Protein backbone atom coordinates (compact mmCIF):
# COMPACT_ATOMS: atom_id res chain seq x y z
CA UNK A 1 0.00 0.00 0.00
CA UNK A 2 2.61 2.37 1.32
CA UNK A 3 4.98 -0.55 1.02
CA UNK A 4 8.46 -0.41 -0.46
CA UNK A 5 8.80 3.37 -0.17
CA UNK A 6 11.48 4.33 2.33
CA UNK A 7 10.93 7.39 4.50
CA UNK A 8 14.59 8.47 4.25
CA UNK A 9 14.97 7.78 0.55
CA UNK A 10 12.02 7.46 -1.90
CA UNK A 11 9.67 9.53 0.25
CA UNK A 12 12.29 12.37 0.22
CA UNK A 13 13.40 11.81 -3.37
CA UNK A 14 16.88 10.88 -2.18
CA UNK A 15 18.77 7.92 -3.69
CA UNK A 16 20.98 5.58 -1.72
CA UNK A 17 24.60 5.17 -2.81
CA UNK A 18 24.30 1.98 -4.88
CA UNK A 19 20.68 1.59 -6.00
CA UNK A 20 21.57 2.85 -9.46
CA UNK A 21 23.63 -0.34 -9.86
CA UNK A 22 20.33 -2.27 -9.68
CA UNK A 23 18.54 -0.01 -12.17
CA UNK A 24 21.40 -0.19 -14.60
CA UNK A 25 21.15 -4.01 -14.56
CA UNK A 26 17.45 -3.98 -15.52
CA UNK A 27 18.33 -4.37 -19.17
CA UNK B 1 27.49 -10.76 4.45
CA UNK B 2 30.82 -11.30 2.67
CA UNK B 3 32.37 -8.44 0.73
CA UNK B 4 29.45 -6.10 1.33
CA UNK B 5 29.45 -2.61 2.88
CA UNK B 6 27.94 -0.71 5.81
CA UNK B 7 24.28 0.01 5.22
CA UNK B 8 23.23 3.67 5.18
CA UNK B 9 20.73 4.67 7.94
CA UNK B 10 17.15 3.82 6.88
CA UNK B 11 18.37 2.02 3.73
CA UNK B 12 16.56 -1.21 4.67
CA UNK B 13 13.73 -0.25 7.06
CA UNK B 14 12.02 -3.64 6.55
CA UNK B 15 15.06 -5.53 7.91
CA UNK B 16 14.16 -7.67 10.96
CA UNK B 17 16.62 -9.34 13.40
CA UNK B 18 15.56 -12.73 14.87
CA UNK B 19 17.07 -12.63 18.34
CA UNK B 20 17.40 -15.47 20.85
CA UNK B 21 15.98 -14.61 24.33
CA UNK B 22 18.37 -16.68 26.44
CA UNK B 23 21.13 -16.76 25.77
CA UNK B 24 20.52 -13.42 24.04
CA UNK B 25 21.93 -13.60 20.52
CA UNK B 26 21.35 -13.09 16.78
CA UNK B 27 19.49 -16.06 15.33
CA UNK B 28 18.66 -15.09 11.78
CA UNK B 29 17.42 -12.26 9.58
CA UNK B 30 13.84 -11.66 8.50
CA UNK B 31 11.66 -8.89 6.97
CA UNK B 32 8.64 -6.74 7.87
CA UNK B 33 5.76 -7.15 5.42
CA UNK B 34 2.97 -5.29 7.30
CA UNK B 35 2.57 -3.90 10.83
CA UNK B 36 1.99 -7.36 12.31
CA UNK B 37 3.69 -9.87 9.98
CA UNK B 38 7.31 -10.87 9.64
CA UNK B 39 8.71 -13.08 6.84
CA UNK B 40 11.66 -15.45 7.35
CA UNK B 41 13.20 -18.83 6.39
CA UNK B 42 11.63 -22.03 7.78
CA UNK B 43 15.05 -23.41 8.66
CA UNK B 44 15.68 -20.50 11.08
CA UNK B 45 12.95 -21.95 13.31
CA UNK B 46 12.85 -25.68 12.39
CA UNK B 47 15.88 -27.77 11.43
CA UNK B 48 15.98 -31.23 13.09
CA UNK B 49 19.48 -32.20 11.88
CA UNK B 50 20.79 -29.47 14.25
CA UNK B 51 18.19 -30.12 16.88
CA UNK B 52 16.70 -26.78 15.98
CA UNK B 53 13.04 -26.28 16.87
CA UNK B 54 12.09 -22.88 18.30
CA UNK B 55 8.76 -21.91 19.80
CA UNK B 56 7.20 -18.44 20.03
CA UNK B 57 8.46 -17.92 23.52
CA UNK B 58 12.04 -18.67 22.65
CA UNK B 59 12.05 -15.58 20.52
CA UNK B 60 11.86 -11.83 19.98
CA UNK B 61 11.81 -9.66 16.84
CA UNK B 62 14.01 -6.48 16.73
CA UNK B 63 13.00 -3.98 14.03
CA UNK B 64 14.51 -0.63 12.99
CA UNK B 65 17.98 -1.81 13.81
CA UNK B 66 21.36 -0.83 12.43
CA UNK B 67 23.92 -1.80 15.04
CA UNK B 68 24.29 -5.55 15.55
CA UNK B 69 25.03 -5.63 19.27
CA UNK B 70 23.74 -2.37 20.70
CA UNK B 71 20.23 -1.76 22.03
CA UNK B 72 19.11 1.25 19.95
CA UNK B 73 17.05 3.20 22.42
CA UNK B 74 14.45 5.48 20.82
CA UNK B 75 15.14 3.82 17.44
CA UNK B 76 14.63 0.07 17.48
CA UNK B 77 11.43 -1.67 18.48
CA UNK B 78 11.28 -5.20 20.00
CA UNK B 79 8.29 -7.48 19.48
CA UNK B 80 7.01 -10.75 20.91
CA UNK B 81 5.58 -13.58 18.81
CA UNK B 82 1.88 -14.41 18.77
CA UNK B 83 2.24 -17.33 16.33
CA UNK B 84 4.75 -19.00 14.04
CA UNK B 85 3.55 -20.53 10.74
CA UNK B 86 5.84 -22.85 8.73
CA UNK B 87 5.09 -24.00 5.14
CA UNK B 88 3.40 -27.43 5.33
CA UNK B 89 5.72 -28.80 2.60
CA UNK B 90 9.01 -27.38 3.80
CA UNK B 91 11.62 -30.07 2.87
CA UNK B 92 14.25 -29.90 5.58
CA UNK B 93 15.08 -33.53 4.82
CA UNK B 94 16.60 -33.23 1.38
CA UNK B 95 17.11 -29.70 0.05
CA UNK B 96 15.24 -26.92 1.96
CA UNK B 97 12.52 -26.77 -0.69
CA UNK B 98 9.87 -24.16 0.28
CA UNK B 99 12.14 -22.64 2.93
CA UNK B 100 9.69 -20.02 4.24
CA UNK B 101 7.86 -19.17 7.48
CA UNK B 102 5.62 -16.34 8.73
CA UNK B 103 5.68 -14.83 12.23
CA UNK B 104 2.63 -12.95 13.54
CA UNK B 105 3.36 -10.28 16.16
CA UNK B 106 1.64 -9.88 19.51
CA UNK B 107 1.16 -6.15 18.90
CA UNK B 108 1.53 -3.96 15.77
CA UNK B 109 4.89 -2.21 15.49
CA UNK B 110 4.86 1.52 14.87
CA UNK B 111 6.23 2.73 11.51
CA UNK B 112 8.94 5.41 11.61
CA UNK B 113 11.88 6.61 9.53
CA UNK B 114 13.62 3.36 10.46
CA UNK B 115 10.69 0.97 10.32
CA UNK B 116 8.65 0.31 7.20
CA UNK B 117 7.40 -2.74 5.30
CA UNK B 118 8.72 -3.98 1.99
CA UNK B 119 6.35 -5.02 -0.84
CA UNK B 120 5.62 -8.59 -1.96
CA UNK B 121 5.64 -9.17 -5.73
CA UNK B 122 2.66 -9.63 -8.04
CA UNK B 123 3.09 -12.04 -10.96
CA UNK B 124 3.95 -9.19 -13.41
CA UNK B 125 6.72 -7.68 -11.27
CA UNK B 126 8.13 -11.17 -10.72
CA UNK B 127 8.11 -11.94 -14.41
CA UNK B 128 9.70 -8.68 -15.29
CA UNK B 129 12.44 -8.69 -12.68
CA UNK B 130 13.44 -12.30 -12.06
CA UNK B 131 15.90 -12.50 -14.95
CA UNK B 132 19.46 -13.73 -15.18
CA UNK B 133 21.78 -10.70 -14.96
CA UNK B 134 19.32 -8.48 -13.07
CA UNK B 135 20.73 -7.49 -9.67
CA UNK B 136 19.02 -7.66 -6.28
CA UNK B 137 20.26 -6.58 -2.81
CA UNK B 138 20.76 -8.79 0.27
CA UNK B 139 21.20 -7.41 3.79
CA UNK B 140 22.09 -8.86 7.15
CA UNK B 141 24.17 -9.11 10.34
CA UNK B 142 25.95 -12.41 9.66
CA UNK B 143 29.59 -13.33 9.27
CA UNK B 144 31.98 -11.32 7.13
CA UNK B 145 33.56 -14.59 5.93
CA UNK B 146 33.65 -18.38 6.33
CA UNK B 147 30.64 -10.45 12.74
CA UNK B 148 30.06 -6.83 11.62
CA UNK B 149 29.53 -3.77 13.75
CA UNK B 150 26.48 -2.69 11.73
CA UNK B 151 24.00 -3.95 9.09
CA UNK B 152 25.79 -4.99 5.90
CA UNK B 153 24.54 -4.75 2.29
CA UNK B 154 25.64 -6.35 -1.01
CA UNK B 155 24.16 -6.18 -4.55
CA UNK B 156 24.18 -9.48 -6.49
CA UNK B 157 23.03 -10.62 -9.92
CA UNK B 158 20.54 -13.44 -10.43
CA UNK B 159 22.19 -16.46 -12.12
CA UNK B 160 20.89 -18.57 -15.03
CA UNK B 161 19.21 -21.75 -13.79
CA UNK B 162 21.55 -24.17 -15.68
CA UNK B 163 24.51 -22.49 -14.04
CA UNK B 164 22.82 -22.76 -10.59
CA UNK B 165 22.20 -26.48 -11.14
CA UNK B 166 25.74 -27.24 -12.40
CA UNK B 167 27.32 -25.56 -9.40
CA UNK B 168 26.03 -28.07 -6.86
CA UNK B 169 25.18 -31.68 -6.17
CA UNK B 170 21.92 -30.65 -4.42
CA UNK B 171 18.62 -31.08 -6.28
CA UNK B 172 17.43 -27.53 -7.11
CA UNK B 173 13.65 -26.77 -7.39
CA UNK B 174 11.46 -24.14 -9.06
CA UNK B 175 10.89 -22.76 -5.55
CA UNK B 176 14.48 -21.52 -5.48
CA UNK B 177 16.74 -19.24 -7.48
CA UNK B 178 20.50 -18.55 -7.04
CA UNK B 179 22.48 -15.28 -7.13
CA UNK B 180 26.15 -14.12 -7.14
CA UNK B 181 29.06 -13.28 -9.46
CA UNK B 182 30.91 -15.88 -11.51
CA UNK B 183 34.71 -16.20 -11.13
CA UNK B 184 34.99 -14.66 -14.58
CA UNK B 185 33.39 -11.43 -13.38
CA UNK B 186 35.85 -9.77 -11.01
CA UNK B 187 33.30 -8.68 -8.39
CA UNK B 188 32.28 -11.04 -5.56
CA UNK B 189 30.13 -11.16 -2.40
CA UNK B 190 27.57 -13.41 -0.72
CA UNK B 191 25.34 -14.07 2.25
CA UNK B 192 26.83 -16.09 5.11
CA UNK B 193 26.01 -17.65 8.50
CA UNK B 194 23.52 -15.44 10.38
CA UNK B 195 22.12 -13.86 7.17
CA UNK B 196 19.57 -16.69 6.68
CA UNK B 197 15.95 -15.60 6.70
CA UNK B 198 16.82 -12.06 5.48
CA UNK B 199 15.43 -10.47 2.28
CA UNK B 200 16.68 -10.44 -1.31
CA UNK B 201 15.05 -7.22 -2.68
CA UNK B 202 14.78 -5.50 -6.04
CA UNK B 203 13.66 -1.95 -6.85
CA UNK B 204 10.95 -1.92 -9.52
CA UNK B 205 11.79 0.55 -12.32
CA UNK B 206 8.06 0.64 -13.07
CA UNK B 207 6.82 2.16 -9.82
CA UNK B 208 10.05 2.83 -7.86
CA UNK B 209 9.06 0.56 -4.96
CA UNK B 210 11.19 -2.15 -3.31
CA UNK B 211 9.96 -5.73 -3.66
CA UNK B 212 11.12 -8.81 -1.75
CA UNK B 213 11.82 -11.47 -4.43
CA UNK B 214 13.84 -13.92 -2.28
CA UNK B 215 14.67 -15.17 1.19
CA UNK B 216 18.25 -16.05 2.12
CA UNK B 217 18.10 -19.82 2.29
CA UNK B 218 21.34 -21.81 1.77
CA UNK B 219 24.79 -22.05 0.32
CA UNK B 220 27.84 -24.32 0.51
CA UNK B 221 30.53 -22.28 2.19
CA UNK B 222 30.31 -18.48 1.75
CA UNK B 223 31.57 -16.54 -1.26
CA UNK B 224 33.45 -19.53 -2.70
CA UNK B 225 34.44 -19.22 -6.36
CA UNK B 226 32.10 -21.09 -8.65
CA UNK B 227 29.41 -21.51 -5.95
CA UNK B 228 26.22 -19.41 -5.51
CA UNK B 229 23.75 -18.41 -2.83
CA UNK B 230 20.27 -19.98 -2.93
CA UNK B 231 17.10 -18.04 -2.18
CA UNK B 232 13.50 -19.03 -1.58
CA UNK B 233 11.36 -17.78 -4.50
CA UNK B 234 8.81 -15.66 -2.71
CA UNK B 235 6.40 -15.16 -5.60
CA UNK B 236 6.16 -18.90 -6.11
CA UNK B 237 4.83 -19.45 -2.55
CA UNK B 238 2.59 -16.37 -2.32
CA UNK B 239 -0.66 -18.33 -2.37
CA UNK B 240 0.40 -19.84 0.94
CA UNK B 241 1.46 -16.44 2.27
CA UNK B 242 -1.87 -14.93 1.30
CA UNK B 243 -3.76 -17.89 2.61
CA UNK B 244 -1.98 -17.73 5.95
CA UNK B 245 -2.53 -14.02 6.39
CA UNK B 246 -6.18 -14.16 5.27
CA UNK B 247 -7.41 -16.75 7.79
CA UNK B 248 -5.06 -15.76 10.60
CA UNK B 249 -5.72 -12.06 9.99
CA UNK C 1 28.67 -9.62 22.81
CA UNK C 2 25.12 -8.34 22.88
CA UNK C 3 24.16 -5.29 24.89
CA UNK C 4 21.42 -6.81 27.08
CA UNK C 5 17.89 -5.71 26.37
CA UNK C 6 15.60 -4.02 28.88
CA UNK C 7 14.06 -6.52 31.33
CA UNK C 8 10.72 -5.39 30.02
CA UNK C 9 10.88 -7.49 26.84
C1 LIG D 1 26.68 -27.16 2.38
C2 LIG D 1 25.94 -26.99 3.68
O1 LIG D 1 25.93 -27.94 4.44
N1 LIG D 1 25.27 -25.84 4.03
C3 LIG D 1 23.81 -25.80 3.93
C4 LIG D 1 23.43 -26.14 2.46
C5 LIG D 1 22.39 -27.31 2.40
C6 LIG D 1 21.89 -27.69 3.83
C7 LIG D 1 21.07 -29.00 3.77
C8 LIG D 1 19.90 -28.86 2.78
C9 LIG D 1 20.31 -28.32 1.40
C10 LIG D 1 21.15 -27.02 1.51
C11 LIG D 1 23.22 -24.46 4.35
O2 LIG D 1 23.57 -23.50 3.67
N2 LIG D 1 22.36 -24.36 5.41
C12 LIG D 1 22.11 -25.51 6.29
C13 LIG D 1 20.96 -24.96 7.16
C14 LIG D 1 21.28 -23.45 7.22
C15 LIG D 1 21.72 -23.11 5.76
C16 LIG D 1 22.66 -21.92 5.78
O3 LIG D 1 23.79 -22.04 6.24
N3 LIG D 1 22.24 -20.73 5.29
C17 LIG D 1 23.18 -19.61 5.34
C18 LIG D 1 23.69 -19.21 3.95
C19 LIG D 1 25.05 -19.30 3.64
C20 LIG D 1 25.52 -18.95 2.37
C21 LIG D 1 24.63 -18.45 1.40
C22 LIG D 1 23.26 -18.39 1.70
CL1 LIG D 1 22.12 -17.83 0.49
C23 LIG D 1 22.80 -18.71 2.99
NA1 LIG E 1 24.29 -30.34 -10.32
NA1 LIG F 1 30.52 -17.61 -5.26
Amino acid sequence: ADCGLRPLFEKKSLEDKTERELLESYI
Amino acid sequence: IVEGSDAEIGMSPWQVMLFRKSPQELLCGASLISDRWVLTAAHCLLYPPWDKNFTENDLLVRIGKHSRTRYERNIEKISMLEKIYIHPRYNWRENLDRDIALMKLKKPVAFSDYIHPVCLPDRETAASLLQAGYKGRVTGWGNLKEQPSVLQVVNLPIVERPVCKDSTRIRITDNMFCAGYKPDEGKRGDACEGDSGGPFVMKSPFNNRWYQMGIVSWGEGCDRDGKYGFYTHVFRLKKWIQKVIDQFG
Amino acid sequence: DFEEIPEEY
